[PDB]
């Protein structure tokens, strides 16, 4: 989901791009700015919101050692879903 | 103003000078010590260049990282001169050549190029542009050299109405074809001249000074629209130049008159070669011109460059071309040149 | 648990001393050799 | 618990003195030692036909970093500026916010690669292994500028060896 | 036409005849000279692809900076770039030629070998692996194989 | 004896060997630091 | 050519170790260790080890001792194998530096697997070594110690006899033992000049008092019986290394203080004090009782020393390295007085100085 | 501590909590210590934060959707012992290891703060209190906390002139500067005068009065105007604070004329306020009825 | 405290008591402290101007016979009116011993070189000569070892910053190698890593 | 790979590149970050 | 305040060998300018000398002039012979150097520093 500024230059997930009268475009002329296309906020935005049956759920971000440290994430609001810190994985209580 | 335009640090090789200069020409002779005064006060420079990268080598470690950016440009392309000068804000014109070749003639380095390169600096919006002619610039002069340099001058001021021009003598340093040119020729025999060589005045000007001088033109803003002269502190004939050139490399000095047509054709046989021809008929008579005097016109005093004279930097300049039994030999015993 | 071990009865052995073959005839052998060739080409 | 090297006394016997004089005027190990490099001659050169093979490697190893995320897109570094607090060489340079969705990430996380002295305390005081140092030795640029990696390029860098990665881990995880 | 033709494959002929005859110079200084000279060992065996030693810098063609380039050296290491003849090539090997490595902010380190001499090849690591400088080399004479130097003549 | 009564103000700015710009137009600070307001210790 | 005045000028490497160590903390000067001595690295990094272990009042498990021991012998063989073709390169022959740097690179493959890195592992650590060795990693090194007293064999067949080599050997550089003890000359230079001295037998360190070995004793103190010591020092290393290999203990790796040795990453993501440690250990570092100690081991370039100054902060507050390769530089004046430029490359070559070391 | 967990449950889990845009609040790390309650009962004195529940489910809270809005909400974030009360604009930004801390004076009020401003590569990152037990023991307002992020914004950089058009367009400092000279050499007299603004130094102001000095320009004026008559500004006893800062500490009857100093001088609030809890201050004042 | 506890030598630590008792009260005119650590090693602090008469006799005497000098630094402590102090190691290869020799001086006050005792002490002297601007008294030779040819000052001198005054750099106008005025490109991030609470109580100092 | 695979997810680059350096595609260095300082954008209206 | 001597009891000997020193010193400048081969003329490098002695021409502790003493002999012996390189001599030249502002105005300009 990349975005393009009107002077043709791409824009990274962090915002930044250069101005018109900005000097340093210089440095790619004749070569190309290196930006990831894969941003990280829209690919986490499609992953399905589990519904569980507890007030309290455990995340770990899957595969266990691989993962992130195991958090607890309490599931009391029902009008936000229970979001881990690490992962970005948003869990739902189902009552 | 921009704010990666305003000047920071202490004007060391990291800092911010607030100078992005596209220098044309910057792998020749005043292209080396340009882009060296320029890279270590931390400016942005770009080099456009024709020739092999492998030339621009020595460029290379003379600024520190990301502040010279290397890029292809033709004489003849005025999409690439607008490529390399759409984000500078000083643009300086070095291009020329002391011979004409197969591809280009004196007409195209020296009319054509600094006509094109004025134009599409001025369709930027480039503030300071600043093109190098010769001083002794003339319309009526017998070579092509000085001719269309005074075309090409009259062209760049017609079409930058604020552009500034500078104007050197005749420029002496480690890397030049002056004082080298002199030192060489007693491979040929006994230095030929035109009526002795006691007909014709000259005031060379050092390298260092007017790289100085250039740098402060940049920096100051009242230079914009002047036309400068850049002359040296003292003024020579051509024997006792020639003769000083000698008597510094220790070189056995046997003058002898040339006559003006004879020598035209020792100039004719010299730049058949397909190499860089060793001299040339435009070489010649730019050799036996006088330096003209231009009193109406300022000079590196007052863009505050003090000139340093032949005397100091001689040696310094012909050291390499010395034997091994004067290899060593101090900076006072050579008795100095007569001035006028 | 699992981890790098040494066998039950441990490694082979492995040799650690200096092994020169000194090898070559007697010093009388090639004397002679060289004599035979000598007298041989003399004659 | 030692042992006298070079304390051998010569042996005075007219048989092993005339040896020794047909050794003298023979040059017998002269000839054994010419004898040793024809015989190591006629072996196999262990020359590896370089590019078309290569030197044999462990998971362990440590070559280009990169930068991992979670298997549905997410990266996992989580801006805790630990890398960059262990770093010996301060080759790493973390700049942090909260973005748009009120999570922890980075917006600027540089490594110097003209700094960076490979000692792979980064990829072991990550706790989220999100920063890794993969595979890759064959990475050689031509200017200076090229080796200063920022943000785009270790994500870049990630995404083109996620493939190995993984499995270099997957495969190591279990002594760390 | 029929010249610039000549001129391509001189060019193509000068070029194969200096990428295939690197004579690197017995220059090291540091850890990285060890790993160098065990690319030079028979697993990887440099002699192959006519890459040999000659110690005189005046016989040499490149220049392998390998190593921590101190305050000490500087001038030396400039000294010996400048004695070696044309076409010259410089590779950095290591952290410590490339930035100074692990002592970037020592007192009497030069920060990089580029600011003494035009460096051609960048190799990075600590040390660099023989393989890594294998590929650094092949690189370099891969970059000499573009080079146009009769063709630009020709032109201009 | 071998001792000299010495009674000028003692000095080392002349074999320190730094600049005279960091050693005019500085200006040293002698403070003991204050604790950190987010711990107790 | 007969030589009348040495001067060596050195500091052309300093690099100024030991000041960035004072800024930098504990494990972050670790790495520091491995580039004094390039060729040496493991010893090296067990010397500091040692050091800051004596320090910190802690110990290393068994079977981390075990492992420095065998890894140290390793090294050993690396720098014996560099030090005798280097030299035997700089007399003239240069065949066995090209038949042995094939074992090197053996080696070298040995360091990668276990470590990651070819020659700077930063494997041993304060508290033991950084990880356990990966299966399959001991029957390659018994293959290799299989193979390697053939490979010494021949490099000897081909030197130890050769009398081109012995007249550039017998007479040249001789050291009394009375002026290498006040020169501070340390190991082979000692035990070639008669003086029967080992730091690994008189001031034994983690293991080296259970396993059994020879100590090289020369006669006269020239370059041959240098390079003899040297090759037998090889020969008795492959023997320990064979002992190490068949007394390796099990358990664990690290010291189980977990306040000083980071926790595994199971239980880093599981608990919440081995998060806290693995936090505090790799932002701040463990904090060292203050006070100034002197650990020396038997570097194969002979006696390695850290003189290590803590005022209980978690960064040093002065490190100094004593490496064997100064000392035996300063002697090289005396070494060298009547003789010639041959003579001098080869007492340069008998005495295995690295510069890292020396100019620090 | 000790060095390893024999823990094996599950942990608990506490909802988070919304107190304002000033403090992010995350009760999953709180240890129930009652800092928050003491704090908001006895030195902000807002009675705003409680303990509800019982046993390991006790919450410390509001109980309702209440914003804790005082002048001294930062100090809950400073005396927290855990993560729980963070500072949400300086949230994700910067770890203290590599803050570089330095001591300045607080110039939002007239109280005069000490603080600590800790940076972070020649920029400014977070506003931190300094221990002074004469002026602002260890707290400060939450407007010295929390104006850096506007101290950071909207700045002048170059020196701009009005242009043939009359808009102020940028101009080196010698232009702008010969510009001033020139009209400055102009005017003698009352024809020229000063006024200054409330975060001036006394060196500026004593420099702006020695040039205006020279050209005999004695008209100096500030912004807030204060009465000249009689002694005025001569004797220094009527325009200051007489007794001292921590003067109300030892006083008994205090009487305050038409002022606010909950919004004025709010650690001389806090102070009147400590000394009226411990040592039984009388209060009195004159002025419309302000809490 | 079996596994984790370095276990600890008493046997050493008496006998080296022993000694440093033997030592301190053969030498009266010389010996300020005598201190064992609890790692078992022995430092005799000694005045400045009993130099040369210590380290002969510790090298020459039947008892104690230190033939080695091992390692020989000099350490800096700013807050000392002395702010120099330097060390000698001692190697004893008969008893099989190490021992610790401390003085002090400051910037201006000579150190009585010790070459007559041991020879490597003259390059140990002239490397602390070069990093801290300890002077050497009847030293031989006494030059710089480590620095540059052309620098000024001692680099391991407290107050001497990390990054040194000037930097080296390739002009091509004068085409040589110049020394300029440093500029980093990344400035050397200060870490303060410093817990503020106490460790150690063992180590705690006394109030004021 | 034929035998054992690699487990693949939706990020991995299905196209593979050599070393870039020397080309036009090759790796440029920059700032990751916004402005950090705003600057006060004058009026646009006269004064009087 | 009675303390350890260098070499000189007083100032009078101190002097004494600072003025032996500048005699060797102005002996060697044309040595070194011949030998170094630099550009410079001797009168330079002699005004250069004379400059680098008058630099410390305010203290009058003996001890550490007798300590400027010894250094500067380390450097005379340094430049006997050839270990410095012409760089090094000429490190006494700050010729790539650029002149920095000396007034306030120029300060000002240049940037905030003092
Ligand atoms: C007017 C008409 C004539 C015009 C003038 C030109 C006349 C001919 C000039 C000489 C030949 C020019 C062409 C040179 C080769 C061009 C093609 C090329 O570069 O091929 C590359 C290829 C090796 O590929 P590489 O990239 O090295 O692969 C790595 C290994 N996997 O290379 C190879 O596989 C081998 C390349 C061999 C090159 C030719 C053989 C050497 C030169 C012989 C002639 C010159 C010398 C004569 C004797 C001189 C005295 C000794
Ligand atoms: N004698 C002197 O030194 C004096 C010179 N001048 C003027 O100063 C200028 C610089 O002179 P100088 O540096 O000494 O001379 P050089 O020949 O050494 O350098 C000229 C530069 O112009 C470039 N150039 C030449 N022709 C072309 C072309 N057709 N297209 C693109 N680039 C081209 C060259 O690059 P490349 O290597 O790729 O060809 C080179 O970098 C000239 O204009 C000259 O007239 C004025 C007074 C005295
Ligand atoms: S490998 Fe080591 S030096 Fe390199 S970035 Fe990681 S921590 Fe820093
Ligand atoms: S240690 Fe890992 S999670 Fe922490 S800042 Fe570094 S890469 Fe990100
Ligand atoms: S880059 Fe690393 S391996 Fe190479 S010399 Fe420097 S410290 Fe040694
Ligand atoms: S100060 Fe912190 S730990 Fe204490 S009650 Fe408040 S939120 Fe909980
Ligand atoms: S830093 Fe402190 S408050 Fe935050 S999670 Fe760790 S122990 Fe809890
Ligand atoms: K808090
Ligand atoms: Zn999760």
């Amino acid at each position: 989901g990349v975005r393009t500024s009107p002077t043709g230059e791409k824009v990274t997930h962090t915002g930044q791009v250069y101005d018109d009268e900005d000097y340093r475009r210089v440095r790619f002329v004749g070569r190309q700015k290196e930006v990831n296309e894969n941003f990280a906020i829209d690919l986490i935005a499609e992953q399905p919101v589990s519904q569980v049956g507890s007030r309290v759920i455990s995340c770990d971000g899957g595969g266990g050692a691989l993962g992130h440290p195991r958090v607890y994430i309490n599931l009391d609001k029902e009008t936000k879903t229970g979001t881990c810190g690490y992962c970005g994985l948003q869990f739902r209580q189902q009552h | 103003l921009h704010h990666a335009v305003i000047p920071h640090g202490k004007g060391g090789r990291s800092s911010v000078s607030g100078i992005v200069a596209t220098v044309f020409g910057a792998t020749g002779f005043l292209g080396r010590y340009l882009v060296n005064h320029l890279g270590r006060m931390g400016s942005q420079v770009i080099v456009p260049y024709r020739c092999e990268p492998y030339d621009t080598m020595h460029l290379r470690p003379m600024g520190d990282l990301g502040q010279i950016i290397f890029m292809d440009w033709n004489g003849r392309d005025k999409d690439s001169i607008r490529r390399a000068v759409e984000h500078s804000n000083v643009v300086i014109n070095l291009v020329g050549r002391e011979w004409e070749t197969k591809n280009f003639d004196f007409e195209d380095v020296f009319v054509k190029i600094p006509q094109a390169i004025a134009q599409v600096s001025k369709e930027a919006g480039v503030e300071k542009f600043i093109h190098i002619s010769h001083l002794n610039a003339d319309i009526k002069s017998s070579s092509k050299y000085l001719r269309n340099k005074a075309v090409g001058e009259k062209e760049v001021r017609e079409t930058f109405p604020e552009a500034t021009i500078i104007k050197p003598a005749d420029i002496f340093g480690r890397e030049d074809r002056f004082l080298n040119y002199f030192a060489n020729i007693r491979w040929f025999g006994g230095v030929p001249l035109i009526s002795l060589g006691k007909k014709t005045v000259k005031q060379p000007v050092y390298i260092v000074d007017v790289t100085k001088g250039i740098i402060n033109a940049i920096k100051d803003p009242d230079a914009r629209g002047k036309t400068f002269a850049f002359v040296g502190p003292n003024r020579y004939l051509l024997f006792d130049l020639v003769q000083y050139v000698f008597a510094v490399a220790h070189r056995p000095f046997l003058p002898y008159p040339m006559p003006h047509f004879a020598y035209r054709w020792i100039g004719r046989l010299f730049e058949i070669s397909p190499f860089e021809p060793w001299t040339t008929r435009d070489k010649v008579e730019r050799i036996h011109t006088t330096d003209r005097t231009l009193p109406h016109l300022p000079g590196l005093e007052d863009l505050g460059v003090q000139a340093t004279p032949l005397e100091l930097k001689a040696i310094e300049v012909l050291r390499r071309h010395r034997t091994y039994r004067w290899l060593s030999s101090e900076i006072e015993d050579v008795q100095p040149a007569k001035t006028v | 648990v699992k981890q790098d071990m040494p066998p039950v009865g441990g490694y082979g052995p492995i040799d650690y001393k200096r092994n020169l073959p000194r090898r070559g005839l007697s010093g009388y052998s090639m004397f002679a050799v060289g004599i035979g060739a000598l007298l041989f080409g003399y004659w | 618990t030692y042992k006298y090297v070079n304390l051998r006394e010569p042996s005075m016997d007219m048989k092993s003195v005339t040896d020794r004089a047909a050794q003298t005027l023979l040059w017998t190990e002269l000839i054994r030692g010419l004898g040793m490099t024809l015989s190591y001659l006629f072996r196999e050169p262990a020359t590896i036909n370089y590019p078309f093979e290569k030197g044999p490697l462990s998971p362990r190893f440590r070559g280009e970093h990169a930068l991992r995320r979670y298997p549905s897109g997410e990266e996992r570094c989580i801006a805790c500026k630990l890398c960059e607090a262990v770093c010996p060489a301060q080759a790493i340079t973390i700049e942090a916010e909260p973005r748009a969705d009120g999570s922890r990430r980075t917006t600027r996380y540089d490594i110097d690669m003209t700094k960076c002295i490979y000692c792979g305390f980064c990829q072991e005081a990550c706790p989220v292994d999100a920063i890794v140092e993969g595979p890759n030795f064959e990475f050689s640029t031509e200017t200076h500028e090229e080796l200063l990696y920022n943000k785009e390029k270790l994500l870049n860098n990630g995404d083109k060896w996620e493939a190995e990665i993984a499995a270099n881990i997957q495969a190591d995880y279990l002594y760390r | 036409s029929r010249g610039e033709y000549v001129v391509a494959k001189l060019d193509d002929l000068i070029n194969w005849a200096r990428r295939s005859s690197l004579w690197p110079m017995t220059f090291g200084l540091a850890c990285c000279a060890v790993e160098m000279m065990h690319m030079a060992a028979p697993r990887y065996d440099m002699d192959r692809f006519g890459v040999v030693f000659r110690a005189s810098p005046r016989q040499s063609d490149v220049m392998i900076v390998a190593g921590t380039l101190t305050n000490k050296m500087a001038p030396a290491l400039r000294k010996v770039y400048d004695q070696m003849p044309e076409p010259r090539y410089v590779v950095s090997m290591g952290s410590c030629a490339n930035g100074g490595g692990y002592y970037h902010y020592s007192y009497s380190v030069v920060r990089g070998c580029d600011r003494i001499v035009p460096v051609d090849i960048y190799v990075p690591g600590c040390p660099p692996t023989a393989e890594a400088l294998l590929y650094g080399i092949l690189q370099l004479q891969k970059k000499i194989k573009r080079e146009k130097r009769l063709r630009i003549w020709y032109r201009r | 004896t071998q001792l000299i009564t010495v009674d000028e103000k003692l000095d080392i700015t002349t074999l320190t060997g730094v600049p005279e710009e960091h050693i005019k137009t500085r200006k040293a600070r002698i403070f003991v630091p204050a604790r950190n307001n987010m711990q107790s210790g | 050519e007969m030589v009348r005045k040495c001067d060596p000028h050195i500091g052309l490497l300093h690099r100024g170790t030991e000041k960035l160590i004072e800024y930098k903390t504990y494990l972050q000067a670790l790495p520091y260790f491995d580039r004094l001595d390039y060729v040496s690295m493991m010893c090296n990094e067990q010397a500091y080890s040692l050091a800051v272990e004596k320090l910190l009042n802690i110990q290393p498990p068994p079977r981390a001792q075990w492992i420095r021991v065998l890894f140290g012998e390793i090294t050993r063989l690396l720098n014996h194998i560099m030090a005798v073709t280097t030299h035997a390169l700089d007399i003239g022959a240069m065949t066995p530096f090209f038949w042995m740097f094939e074992e090197r690179e053996k080696m070298f493959e040995f360091y990668e697997r276990v470590s990651g890195a070819r020659m700077h592992a930063a494997y041993v650590r304060p508290g033991g070594v950084h990880q356990d060795l990966p299966l399959g990693l001991m029957d390659d090194i018994y293959e290799f110690s299989k193979n390697f007293s053939l490979r010494i064999d021949e490099l000897e067949e081909m030197l130890t006899n050769n009398r081109i080599w012995r007249n550039r050997t017998v007479d040249i550089g001789v050291v009394t033992a009375e002026d290498a003890l006040n020169y501070g000359f340390s190991g082979v230079m000692l035990r070639g000049s008669g003086i029967q001295w080992d730091l690994r037998k008189t001031q034994p360190y983690d293991v080296y008092d259970q396993v059994e070995f020879d100590v090289p004793i020369g006669s006269r103190g020239d370059c041959y019986d240098r390079y003899l010591c040297r090759v037998e020092e090889m020969r008795q290393s492959i023997r320990i290394i064979s002992q190490c290999l068949n007394k390796m203990p099990p358990g664990e790796i690290k010291v189980d203080d977990a306040k000083v040795s980071p926790p595994k990453r199971a239980e880093m993501k599981t608990s919440m004090e081995s998060l806290i440690h693995h936090f505090k250990l790799y932002t701040e570092g463990y904090q060292v009782p203050p006070g100034a100690t002197y650990t020396a081991i038997e570097a194969p370039k002979g006696e390695f020393g850290v003189y290590l100054v803590s005022d209980g902060s978690s960064r040093p507050y002065r490190c100094k390295i004593k490496a064997p390769g100064f000392a035996h530089l300063a002697g090289l004046d005396k070494m060298s007085k009547g003789h010639m430029l041959a003579d001098v490359v080869a007492i340069i070559g008998t005495q295995d100085i690295v510069f890292g070391e020396v100019d620090r | 501590g000790s060095d390893r967990s024999r823990f094996l449950e599950g942990k608990r889990a506490v909802e988070d909590k919304n107190i304002g845009p000033l403090v992010k609040t995350i009760m999953t790390r709180c240890i129930q210590c009652t800092r928050c309650i003491r704090f908001a009962s006895e030195i902000a004195g807002v009675d705003d934060l409680g303990t509800t529940g019982r046993g390991n489910d006790m919450q410390v809270g509001t109980y309702i959707e209440k914003m804790f809005m005082s002048e001294l909400s930062g100090n809950i974030i400073d005396i927290c012992p855990v993560g729980a009360l963070t500072s949400k604009p300086y949230a994700f930004t910067a770890r203290p290891w590599e803050t570089r801390k330095t001591e300045s004076i607080d110039v939002m009020d007239a109280v005069g703060s000490n603080i600590v401003v800790s940076t972070r590569t020649g920029e400014v990152m977070r506003i931190l209190p300094r221990m002074h037990e004469d002026i602002n023991e260890e707290w400060i307002s939450d407007k010295t906390r929390f104006a850096y992020d506007g101290l950071k914004r909207q700045r002048l950089t170059e020196p701009m002139v009005r242009n043939e058009k009359g808009l102020l367009t940028h101009t080196t400092w010698e232009d702008a500067l010969s510009r001033v000279a020139g009209m400055l050499q102009s005017c003698q007299g009352n024809d020229v005068a000063a006024i200054a603004g409330g975060l001036v130094d006394a060196e500026a102001l004593i420099a702006l009065k020695d040039l205006l000095n020279r050209v005999d320009s004695d008209t100096l004026c500030t912004e807030e105007v204060f009465p000249t008559a009689g002694a005025g500004t001569d004797l220094r006893s009527n325009y200051l604070l007489n007794t001292t800062i921590a003067g109300v500490e030892e006083a008994d009857v205090v009487l305050l004329v038409g002022t606010n100093p909950r919004f004025e001088a709010p650690l001389f609030n806090a102070r009147i306020r400590k000394s009226w809890l411990h040592n039984d201050l009388k209060v009195a004042l004159i002025g419309s009825p302000v809490d | 405290t079996r596994p984790t506890v370095r276990p600890r030598n008493d046997v050493a630590h008496k006998q080296l008591s022993a000694f440093g008792e033997y030592v301190a009260e053969i030498l009266p005119k010389y010996v300020q402290q005598v201190q064992v650590s609890c790692f078992s090693e022995l430092e005799i602090c000694i005045h400045p101007d009993g130099v040369i008469p210590v380290l002969t006799f510790l090298r020459d005497h039947s008892n104690a016979q230190f033939k080695s000098l091992a390692d020989l630094t000099a350490v800096d402590i700013p807050t000392r009116q002395n702010r120099f102090e330097i060390v000698y190691n001692l190697l004893s290869l008969r008893f099989n011993s190490r021992i610790r020799v401390k003085t002090y001086t400051d910037e201006l006050t000579p150190v009585e070189s010790s070459v007559s005792v041991y020879k490597a002490a003259n390059w140990y002297e002239r490397e602390i000569w070069d990093m801290f601007g300890v002077f050497f008294a009847n030293h031989p030779d006494l030059r710089r070892i480590l620095t540059d040819y052309g620098f000024e000052g001692h680099p391991f001198r407290k107050d001497f910053p990390l990054s040194g005054y000037v930097e080296l750099r390739y002009d091509d106008e004068v085409k040589r190698v110049v020394a300029e005025p440093v500029e980093l490109a990344q400035e050397f991030r200060k870490f303060d890593l410093n817990s503020p609470w106490e460790a150690f109580p063992a180590y705690r100092q006394p109030p004021e | 790979p034929t035998v054992k695979p690699p487990t693949a997810r939706k990020f991995i680059w299905t196209n593979h590149k050599f070393n870039l350096s020397g080309t036009p595609q090759q790796y440029v260095p920059y700032s990751t970050t916004r402005k950090k300082i705003q600057e006060w954008v004058p009026p646009s209206t006269p004064y009087k | 305040t009675s303390v350890k001597p260098i070499f000189s009891r007083d100032m009078n000997e101190a002097k004494r060998r600072v003025r032996e020193l500048y005699r060797a010193w102005y002996r060697e400048v044309p040595n070194t300018v011949h030998l170094f081969q630099l550009d410079i003329s001797v009168k330079q490098g002699r005004d250069k000398v004379r400059e680098m002695f008058k630099k410390n021409a305010h203290v009058t502790d003996p001890r550490v002039v007798d300590l400027l003493v010894i250094k500067g002999k380390m450097e005379l012996e340094e430049t006997i012979n050839v270990w410095k390189q012409r760089t090094h001599v000429m490190r006494f030249f700050h010729e790539t150097e650029a002149p920095r502002p000396k007034d306030f105005l120029s300060k000002f300009y240049v940037g905030h520093d003092p």
